[PDB]
């Protein structure tokens, strides 16, 4: 697996650990399990690209360690 | 020793370094393909399975190259990759910067049709002065990024891991700030409180924001959307210089060769494109030879610089 840090604006770090296979979708739920948050109220930015549910991290050539940010959506 | 390559190495080093190219079938994933031909360009390194070969592997019929690249600097692991930088190039043109006019190695060479060329140091500067400015583009495809210098058109940087030569705090404002412009892009708004930092997507038919999020995520801030202020009743380069720094077009007082003898046949042998390996067509020769270093062909002339720009 690969540790990825999804970071809240406010300045948290959330760790994750993800399957680079693993779809956003996922790694939503992989948020959801840790912080609580509904997938479908979850936006992944990653460097200023909104990320789409049925790509991979490896579609974003996201590496180990990389950040991506985490917005609400209410 | 001729680089042609560089990456970004996050690991030991936290800088830009010289990359190593290898290459492996993707059937077997065994450094084990024969190419056809070398690749030329960053596209045939860059874009998956685009390169034929035969794999010699015993009974493997992959026919697909799958390349990587690793920090030169140190022994790595294979799966220990870089990410390739595929601007920068080692000043083999002597072009000189767009910016501070001086010849300097590496650079990096914009995408705009001028192929406009600005050394490392003042990219860096050219980033901070911008990301500090708040004159970073926006991009809904391309995220949040930087064209050419001289703002020629369609020069937006593609691969964003080009800004790590931000270094890692300036980086990771790089992609704060990138979040936040993709927040407003999506029609969300940031919370105005000093040292929150929040942005969202608020409901949609409400003046009324409030800054929500438990642990941590929220303020609690109850702003009007409209003006930001606490929720209220109630109305609220040198054309000279830019010329002379171009890859192509600055280069032409110099010859370029495009055939060289095989050392072994002395029968000439095109050059294709930017491959540095060359492989001898006569039948009784085939020599293979690196264009660069006039070596027999090698895995340290295939890592170092199998293409050039
Ligand atoms: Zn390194
Ligand atoms: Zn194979
Ligand atoms: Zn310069
Ligand atoms: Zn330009
Ligand atoms: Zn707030
Ligand atoms: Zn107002
Ligand atoms: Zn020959
Ligand atoms: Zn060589």
């Amino acid at each position: 697996s690969m540790l990825i840090k999804v970071k809240t604006l406010t300045g948290k770090e959330i760790e994750i650990d993800i399957e680079p296979t693993d779809k956003v979708e996922r790694i939503k739920e992989r948020v959801e399990e840790k912080e609580g948050i509904p997938p479908q109220q979850q936006r992944l930015i990653y460097s200023g690209k909104q990320m789409n549910d049925e790509k991979t991290a490896a579609d974003y050539k996201i590496l180990g360690g990389s950040v991506l940010h985490l917005v609400l959506a209410l | 020793i001729y680089n042609s390559f560089y990456v970004y190495c996050k690991g030991p080093c936290q800088r830009v370094q010289p990359g190593k190219l290898r290459v492996q079938c993707s059937t077997c994933r065994q450094a084990t393909l024969t190419l056809t031909q070398g690749p030329s360009c960053w596209d045939d390194v860059l874009i998956p399975n685009r390169m034929s070969g035969e794999c010699q592997s015993p009974h493997c019929p992959g026919t697909s190259a799958e390349f990587f690249f690793n920090c030169g600097a140190h022994p790595t692991s294979d799966k220990e990759t870089s990410v390739a930088l595929h601007l920068i190039a080692t000043n083999s043109r002597n072009i000189t910067c767009i910016t501070c006019t001086d010849v300097r190695s590496p650079v990096l060479v914009f995408q705009c049709n001028s192929r406009h060329v600005i050394c490392l140091d003042c990219f860096h500067l050219y980033c901070v002065t911008r990301l500090n400015d708040r004159q970073f583009v926006h991009d809904p495809q391309l995220g949040y990024s930087l064209p050419c210098v001289a703002g020629c058109p369609n020069s937006l940087i593609k691969e964003l891991h080009h800004f790590r030569i931000l270094g890692e705090e300036q980086y990771n404002r790089y992609q704060q700030y990138g979040a936040e412009e993709c927040v407003l892009q999506m029609g969300g708004v940031l919370c105005p409180r000093p040292g929150c930092g929040a942005g969202l997507l608020p409901e949609p038919d409400q003046r009324k924001v409030t800054c929500e999020g438990g642990n941590g995520l929220g303020c609690g801030f109850a702003f009007c959307r409209e003006c930001k202020e606490a929720y209220h009743e109630g109305e609220c380069v040198d054309e000279r210089a830019a010329e002379q720094a171009r890859w192509e077009a600055a280069s032409k007082e110099t010859i370029k060769k495009t055939t060289k003898p095989c050392p072994r046949c002395h029968v000439p042998v095109e050059k294709n494109g930017g491959c540095m390996h060359m492989k001898c067509p006569q039948p009784q020769c085939r020599l293979e030879w690196c264009w660069n270093c006039g070596c027999e062909w090698n895995r340290v002339c295939m890592g170092d610089h199998w293409f050039d720009v």
